[PDB]
Parts: structure tokens; sequence; C-alpha cells
């Protein structure tokens, strides 16, 4: 068969604005385009303030990862200020920011993906939808499913009162600062974060991570399409230690087969087909500039095209999960087998093709949560009831910082730049930025654009396979644009 | 009883005002979404995408004309023929914010504008901006559209303020019928247009620190919590809201106690709030 051109305005169960555009051939996906529709600038709307209101403002890029940004911006802030946060303050924060990667793995998962393998109730918003949803399981596991959609409405609920617990409030929490964190543990808020922690692990480890494998194995064509580049990045996250050195994540590039160091200095966002002024394009973010274009010809995004070194990479649970290769959870290791066949122990156990496909990202992302549960239990072990966990610095005069972490969905850094006491640049590298950006200036593609072809679509009457390998990488346009 | 059909549109949100929700403890959001409205357009949480789900919309915009409610989240940016927003494409025509606004605003019943950019601006509209982001209530009335708006700010609004204000005028209009009980709930609207249950008291005059306030006795770090947070930059002065009592995701902290008040549910948030870390 011959061409059919789909485009799918606005994608849902997404967060944020984005337009796909995939072109058909003999019933594959042979060209994509994503398109970022919605702006608001940031990196402008910072400039000339107190470098210290970035660590709130930023937070405004998305109430689904504001802790993301807080933490970005807070590191940031530290260098450029020279805060030494002390060492119960950075426990503090790890608490604050990796009850929100629970949150956001499980929101994830079950309201924003379960409807693309389950069918929900007989009431809007779980209708209507495409006549062929492809809608597999069967009607005991479809219920299973939905059941489990409704319990993990309050599981989520849960883990935003356990950062809030050290965090103000979520979103947008109000505990973290420069020079560390606002509120000292206390034993009964220790007590109080650990009993919400119990009922979260107990949901993951017996209902969330089993039913990404059960479904997984009733798509098992899941693991077959959505390879892309096979290309990642990891900039490192969550410091076990004040060294600077041991993270829960080490960073890492992977591309072509091949593991690398991560050199900051190597990104560079172009801007040819994004709405930006051309004169803007190829800067490494120490030297951004942002510019709005919207009545560029030949652009299609408000979204810039990171590459490193010229790689176009992806980010979020699959690329640190395939970049650290921790073990797998038991579950996994037992489900692989008794459902796949598969013989696994660490991560990369799964291959590169299977990990770097449609499905494989959901396993990530299930699997990265249960790593995460262990994250938490030893800072929960380690924080001192008590102890102080800020300190005041005076705001430079003039002054630089780069803060990186890792967002739910992927790399993220922000660099300050202050002069005269105010902020003289701030520039955002987002995690959906990597994702779901456009081509760069010499026309190679996005990683979910290149992602995206070879997607089947043996219907194009009910296209659904475009959205839900979108969706397998958690976009979030609002993160992606700023 | 019918639930009402309600669209949610975002322009330039965060997405926090859908999250916020999210945490709704009593009623739950699964109770809000299965008994109380019916969601019939959400980006976020929706079954179905694209153009059949902008189409499902206009189906239910024309069978209940003049009987949905309209949740706005996020700015609308005017400046570039509304192009800094783009919210669907249909008939393959793109759909600005813009677009979708003058298309749906005539015909509801009543639209709430959800967060603070969506009720005076916020942080899109802020210095350094340049996408001209617009005010609900300004955007529609400058374009003659009369449809009443309910302001429910807030950076996010607290879920109790959201699903309290739907329960007010879904109380309402139960016992006067539709324009009676939107005349009711408008008679409890501030000069803000905001709901006087909620937004009605000053935090500081309510402050649990206003003693260490009046006698002067301020903290000098974040983490010393006897003293009041005046100096540290809480800005509870001059916020009209109940978090004083009411606090944050489930009771366990707000604001005030954990670091300052940013003032997030006034008109002039953010910049009439900044610098936040000092008085
Ligand atoms: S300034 Fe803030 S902390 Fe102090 S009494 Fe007023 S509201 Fe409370
Ligand atoms: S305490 Fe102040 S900043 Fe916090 S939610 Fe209430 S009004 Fe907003
Ligand atoms: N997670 C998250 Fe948000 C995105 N994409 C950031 O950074
Ligand atoms: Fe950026
Ligand atoms: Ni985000
Ligand atoms: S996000
Ligand atoms: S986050």
């Amino acid at each position: 068969t011959g061409r059919t051109t789909i485009a799918i305005d606005p994608v849902t169960r997404i967060e944020g604005h984005l337009k796909a555009e995939v072109v058909v051939e003999n019933g594959k996906v042979v060209d994509a385009r994503l398109s970022g529709g919605m702006y608001r600038g940031f990196e402008t709307i910072l400039r000339g303030r107190d470098p210290r209101d970035a660590s709130q403002i930023v937070q405004r890029i998305c109430g689904v990862c504001p802790t993301a940004h807080s933490t970005a911006s807070v590191l940031a802030l530290d260098e450029a200020f020279g805060a030494k946060v002390p060492n119960n303050g950075r426990i503090t924060r790890n608490l604050i920011f990796g009850a929100n990667y629970l949150q956001s793995h499980i929101l994830h998962f079950y309201h924003l993906s379960a409807q693309d393998f389950v069918q929900g109730p007989d009431t809007a918003p779980f209708v209507p939808r495409f006549p062929k949803s492809d809608l597999r399981l069967s009607k005991e596991l479809n219920k299973a499913g939905v059941d489990q959609y409704i319990e993990a409405l309050e599981v989520r609920r849960i883990c935003h009162e356990m950062v809030a617990l050290f965090g103000g409030r979520m979103p947008h929490v109000q505990g973290q600062v420069v020079g560390g964190a606002t509120e000292i543990p206390t034993k009964e808020k220790l007590v109080e974060y650990a009993a919400r922690f119990k009922k979260v692990r107990d949901f993951v480890e017996q209902k969330y991570v089993p039913v990404v494998y059960t479904i997984g194995s009733k798509y098992k064509d899941m693991f077959k399409v959505g390879q892309g580049f096979k290309a990642a990045l990891c900039v490192g996250a969550f410091p076990l230690d004040n060294s600077g050195k041991k993270h829960l994540f080490m960073p890492g590039v992977y591309a072509k087969g091949k593991d690398m160091p991560f050199d900051p200095s190597k990104i560079k966002e172009y801007v040819k087909y994004s709405w930006f002024a051309e004169e803007t394009t190829g800067l490494n973010y120490k030297e951004g500039k942002t510019i709005p274009a919207p009545d560029k010809a030949g652009a299609y995004s408000f979204v810039k095209a990171p590459r490193y070194d010229g790689l176009s990479l992806e980010v979020g649970p699959l690329a640190r999960m395939w970049v650290n290769n921790p073990e797998l959870s038991p579950v996994g290791k037992k489900l692989l087998k008794d459902l796949f066949g598969i013989s696994a122990k660490k991560f990369r156990d799964l291959g590169e093709e299977a990990a770097f496909s449609l499905m494989g990202r959901h396993v990530a992302r299930a699997e990265e949560t249960y790593y995460m549960l262990g994250a938490i239990e030893g800072w929960l072990k380690e924080i001192k009831a008590g102890e102080d966990t800020v300190v005041m610095p005076a705001v430079p005069a003039s002054a630089e910082g780069t803060g990186f972490t890792e967002a739910p969905r992927g790399s993220l850094l922000h660099y300050v730049k202050v002069k005269d006491s105010k902020i003289d640049n701030y520039q955002i590298v987002s995690a959906s930025l990597w994702n779901c950006n456009p081509r760069d200036d010499m026309g190679q593609r996005g990683a979910v654009e290149e992602a995206l072809i070879g997607i089947p679509v043996d219907d194009i009457q009910n296209p659904v396979n475009v959205a839900r390998l979108i969706r397998a990488f958690d976009p979030x346009l609002a993160c992606a644009v700023h | 009883g019918e639930r009402p059909p309600v669209f949610w549109l975002q322009g330039q949100g965060c997405t926090g005002c859908s999250v916020t929700l999210l945490n709704s403890v009593h009623p739950s959001i699964a109770d809000v979404l299965l008994k109380v409205i019916s969601l019939e357009f959400h980006p976020t949480v929706m079954a179905w995408e694209g153009e059949h789900a902008i189409e499902h919309m206009r189906k239910v915009a024309e069978k209940f004309k003049g009987k949905f409610f309209l949740v706005i989240e996020g700015s609308v940016p005017v400046e570039a023929d509304g192009k800094y927003c783009i919210i669907g494409e249909a008939n393959h025509h793109e759909i600005s914010m813009v677009d979708a606004l003058k298309e749906f605003g005539p015909n509801a019943a009543a639209v709430l504008a959800v967060g603070t950019c969506a009720a005076y601006g916020g942080i899109p509209a802020a210095e350094g901006s340049e996408t001209g982001a617009t005010a609900v209530s300004k955007f529609l009335g400058d374009n003659g559209i009369k449809t009443p708006v309910v302001n429910i700010p807030g950076c996010p609004p607290h879920p109790d303020w959201i699903v309290g204000t739907v329960v007010l005028a879904l109380d309402a209009i139960k016992k006067n019928g539709l324009e009676g009980g939107l005349a009711e709930v408008v008679k409890v609207l501030d000069s803000d247009g905001r709901p006087t249950p909620f937004f009605g008291r000053n935090i500081h005059e309510n402050c649990p620190y206003l003693d260490k306030y009046d006698e002067g006795v301020m903290s000098a770090t974040f983490t010393d919590k006897v003293g009041c947070r005046y100096d540290l930059g809480c800005k509870g002065p001059m916020t009209m809201a109940d978090c004083f009592e009411r606090k944050w995701n489930g009771g366990v902290n707000w604001c005030v106690q954990n670091a300052v008040c940013i003032g997030c549910v006034e008109p002039d948030f953010p910049d009439g709030k900044s610098p936040f870390y000092q008085a």
C-alpha cells in the first residue's frame, strides 16, 4: 500500500502541547515530525531577578516534575553562590525529590499510559476512543488494571504527602533553596514519611512492577518496535555523599553500541527547525540565547534541538537504567523467566533491542521505581532528626553555576550567570527537550521522531501505535519548551 | 444526578492545576470524575486524541450549548496571532488558545479560571515575557464575551479551592437553576473574582507566628521555626488565602511553616511579590 499522512494534535495522555505528524507507507511509519506548540519563555522572564527567586520561578515550568527544576536550580545556585549544603540537607533534598520520582512514574504508567492497553469505565474521560483500540487483555485482567488505576490515584497522592512533609507543599515545593533545605526533619515527621513510604513500596512491589511485565507479556510485539537511535544520555543524579562523585545514577553516554563519558561542553542547541532566531543556532548552554521567531519559515516546534557532539540521544528511565545497569528487581527476574523465557540478572540482560523499545521503556520505568525504593529506604536510615539542613549564603554580585540532575523523564541542567547581583542569563536544557525535539541543522531527527520510524500502522483509521510509542517516553512539553 | 459536562483547556499552564486536583482527599479525584462532573475533554487524562478528541468536545459543546463548564488553565497569549499556544488541529486547521476561547467561551455556562496564570496572567505575563500572556477574564472582556468567570487562583491552587468552588456552584444551581445559581456564586466573589469562603481572610492576620511578628522575634535562618518568617521574605501580610488552617497535601505542611509564603494567589504574583526571599 501507498502513503497516508497522519497528524495528531493534541497528543493526549502526555503533559503539555504536542502535535505528532507521521508518514505511513505500506503499513509502517517512514517519517515523523514532533511539534511543541506552546511557549512561555522562562529564560527571558528570569532575567534581572534576584537569583534566589529562580528556585521558585523555574518550578512553574512544569507541575508534574517541579522538584526536578527546583533541584537543578538550587544546585546551580549552590555552585554560583559557593553554598556548602549541610550533609543532612543533602539527604533531606533527596527525600523530597525521590518521593516525586515515585509519584511521577506511577502517574505516568497508570494515569497516562495504562489506557493504551486497558479499557476504562464506560464514561468520560475513558470514552469515546478509537473503535479498534487493540486492547488485548482478558475481562479479568482488564478489570485488574482499572482497579489498579483507581488505587494508584491514592498512591500517587500519598507520594505528594511524602514530598510535602519536608517540601512544604506539592506541586511547587517551598523547601529547597540555595544552601540546602528549609525544614529540619523531626523524628515525628520521619515516621510520617516512612509510614507513607511503606504503603507506596507495597503498591510498587505487589501491583505496579508485576502489572507492567504482565501487560507486556500480552504485547510482546511492542518490544520489537521503537528502537530509534538506541542512544542515551545520563548526567547523574541524587548525590550519595558530599564528595560530588558518588550518585544513585552515575553519568554516561551510550551511542552506536558504546559507553562513553559525559562531557557537558559537547552539548549544543540547534534551531534551524525551531521557532527561534537563526543567529542563535549551535550554542552551548553557557552561551545560550532564547529569541522566539514564531513566523520562521521551515521551523515546526518551540523545542530547540539539543545534540551531544552531534549525536541525537534519548533520556529517561531507560537511559539511566541502561547506562547504570543495576540488578533487576526480584519481580522482574521472575516474570522475565516465567512470562518471557528470559534469563536476566541485570538490566542490560534484556538486550539492547528489547530495552530500547516501546514496551522496554515502560519496563525500565517500573524497574527504576523499584530501584528508587531502595535509595529512599537508605536515606531514611541515614538522615539525622534535628540536624541542621541549610546555610544562609550572601548573594554574589558576579557568578555562574550549573546544576545537573535527572528529572523523572531524563537529564536536566540549569545554567545561571549572575551580574550586578541579578540574573544575567538563565538557560534550561530539560529531559523532554532531549526526547521530543525536532530535526537539527543537518536534518537529523530527534530521539522520539526517530523512534517512531518503523512503528506499525496496520489500520490508518485506528493508528494507535503512534501515540503509544510517544507515551512510552513520558513526554512533558512544558519542560521541553519552557 | 446527571453530571455536568466539563471541558478542561490548557493554555500557557504547567499542568500544576491538574496535578493539584489529583491530590484532592475528600472527595477523591475518582469520586469527582465518576460522581460529580463529566470530564469530556482534558488532554492530560482522556482516552482519545487528536482531531477526534477535538471533535468530541465540539459535539458535546453543541449538544450542551450554554450548559457546559469550561475550565481554563494557563494564560492566553495573544501575540503572533495566537501562535504561542496551539492546542489542537482539526479539518487541517490549527486551533490556538485564542481561537478555542473565542469558540467555546461564548457557549459555556461559566468559565472557571483555575490558577493564577488563568486568573491574572501569572508567571507567563511577568516581566521579561513577550507572548502577550493574558488573563482569561481580560481576554474574554476585550473580545466582548460576557460569560461569567470565577477565578480560583494559586500557583497552584489547593485542591479544596477547586473542588469546593465547583461544589458551591453546583449547589447554587441545584437550588436556583443555572442563571439564578450563577448569580448567587458571583455574589460571593471578591473584587478579584475569588470565592470568599477560601480567599476572604488574610494569611498574616490569622498566622500562628503573629505573636512573634508582634514581638519582633524574626528567624534569621529558614530552619529556625520559632521566629516569624517576615525577614526571610514571607508575603503573608499581603496575601488572601486560608492556608493557615487548611494546610497542604493532607494537612502535612504549609508554606509558612516550611519556608515562606510567596503570595501565590494574588493578582500581582510573581512580580509584586518578588524578591521572594527579602522583605
Ligand atoms: S510575616 Fe509570615 S510568618 Fe510572620 S506572622 Fe505574618 S504570615 Fe506569619
Ligand atoms: S501559604 Fe502563600 S504561597 Fe503557600 S499556597 Fe498559601 S498563598 Fe500560596
Ligand atoms: N521529569 C520531568 Fe520535566 C520533563 N521532561 C524535566 O526536566
Ligand atoms: Fe532552554
Ligand atoms: Ni515536566
Ligand atoms: S514532567
Ligand atoms: S520531579
